[PDB]
């Protein structure tokens, strides 16, 4: 039986990067040839194992963390990387065993008039620990006086929605990013 | 929300004790009534933040006291360069972080 | 720790202004700039404020429909353009910033600009 990469990569809808969707993949054969030879994934490189060499090596648990980010911070999805998404939204550990697939999705996610469904965490007290999923939308306090969850000065809602437009440039287009992580029932 | 300040000129001698007060017409939320001074025609600068705290880099002789609506700016030692228009703030509310009329510290 | 502002612009009552305010010595964190318009011989006023990291501008009620107060984190700047530039707009425009001490931010607009003599001629 085949591993269900078709329900991840060819899915109808993704999730935003603060609530990044994680699905555990196990007890199946993972055919990676349809991923590498698809010729549609623009950004693809692999850490800890060569991508043409991981086809005949077997892991135990595979997590396919998937989200939608702007095309500039695809470089932020990397081990040992500092930035905005890599600190407040989705941090990869330094010992990251697995790899990242990012392809352009202007033709689906960037609708006419602006797409504001996708938000990213912008204000946070501390940087994220690796593989942390933060769902809380409490009104962030940046100053001394707490302001009890109402909007105002030094009271910022931490999720700023992306402005995704077909008019936007290549760096501002939405890129559906799928991140694979590896650790013995996921063979090739 | 509008902020009214108190006496429009402090016409009294140098080198003594003066009190400056901002009587708000609606209650200032979270006590955010920072105090600025602005010598006429040049850039203002901050003295009191969060309606009581002394600012970083600013020396002594100023004091913000009280919270809510009753409010005091306490200047201790009027040097000749403290004869300046002094301003409230209400950057606490939402919109119209309304200032004051100012006053004139006058000899 | 300095906000270098642009120079004066002598304008006309049909035009629009474009006032910039660059932040020197540091980069924009979640710093919440405000903008203060001073007609000479009058009190300071309030134009609007930008949360610089978010770009959520919010202008005052008399300025509700004809000033857009934009910011750019890439250049570490924050702009302002006021529409229709009436005869009661000859003033000095001050960009006031709240200092953020990383771990947190302050509650006071301490570092200011230097002014912009927006002249309506």
């Amino acid at each position: 039986n085949l591993c269900p990469f078709g329900e991840v990569f060819n899915a109808t809808r993704f999730a935003s990067v603060y609530a990044w969707n994680r699905k555990r993949i196990s007890n199946c054969v993972a055919d990676y040839s349809v991923l590498y030879n698809s010729a549609s994934f623009s950004t693809f490189k692999c850490y800890g194992v060569s991508p043409t060499k991981l086809n005949d090596l077997c892991f135990t648990n595979v997590y396919a963390d998937s989200f939608v980010i702007r095309g500039d911070e695809v470089r932020q999805i990397a081990p040992g990387q500092t930035g905005k998404i890599a600190d407040y939204n989705y941090k990869l550990p330094d010992d990251f065993t697995g790899c990242v697939i990012a392809w352009n999705s202007n033709n689906l996610d960037s609708k006419v008039g602006g797409n504001y469904n996708y938000r990213y965490r912008l204000f946070r007290k501390s940087n994220l620990k690796p593989f942390e999923r933060d769902i809380s939308t409490e009104i962030y306090q940046a100053g001394s006086k707490p302001c009890n969850g109402v909007e105002g000065f030094n009271c910022y809602f931490p999720l700023q929605s992306y402005g995704f437009q077909p008019t936007n440039g290549v760096g501002y287009q939405p890129y559906r990013v799928v991140v694979l992580s590896f650790e013995a029932t996921v063979c090739g | 929300i509008v902020l009214t300040q108190s006496p429009v000129t402090l016409s009294l001698s140098p080198g003594e004790r003066a009190t400056l007060s901002c009587r708000a017409s609606q209650s200032v939320r979270n006590s955010l009534l920072a105090w600025y001074q602005q010598k006429p025609g040049q850039a203002p600068r901050l003295l009191i933040y969060a309606a009581s705290s002394r600012a970083t880099g600013i020396p002594d002789r100023f004091s913000g006291s009280g919270s809510g609506t009753d409010f005091t700016l306490t200047i201790s030692r009027l040097e000749p360069e403290d004869f300046v228009v002094y301003y409230c703030q209400q950057h606490g509310s939402s919109p119209p972080w309304t200032f004051g009329q100012g006053t004139k510290v006058e000899f | 720790m300095q906000l270098v502002q642009s120079g004066p612009e002598v304008k006309k009552p049909g035009t629009s202004v474009k006032v910039s305010c660059k932040a020197s010595g540091f980069t924009f964190t979640n710093s919440a700039m405000q903008w203060v318009r001073q007609a000479r011989g009058q009190r300071l006023e309030w134009v609007g404020w930008i949360v610089v990291a978010s770009g959520n501008a919010n202008s005052a009620r008399r300025f509700h429909d004809r000033v857009t107060i934009t910011s750019d984190m890439s250049t570490s700047t924050a702009y302002l353009e006021l529409s229709s530039l009436r005869s009661e707009d000859t003033a000095v425009y001050y960009c006031a910033l709240n200092h953020c001490s990383n771990t947190t931010c302050l509650d006071g607009f301490d570092i200011w600009g230097q002014g912009t003599m927006v002249s309506v001629s």
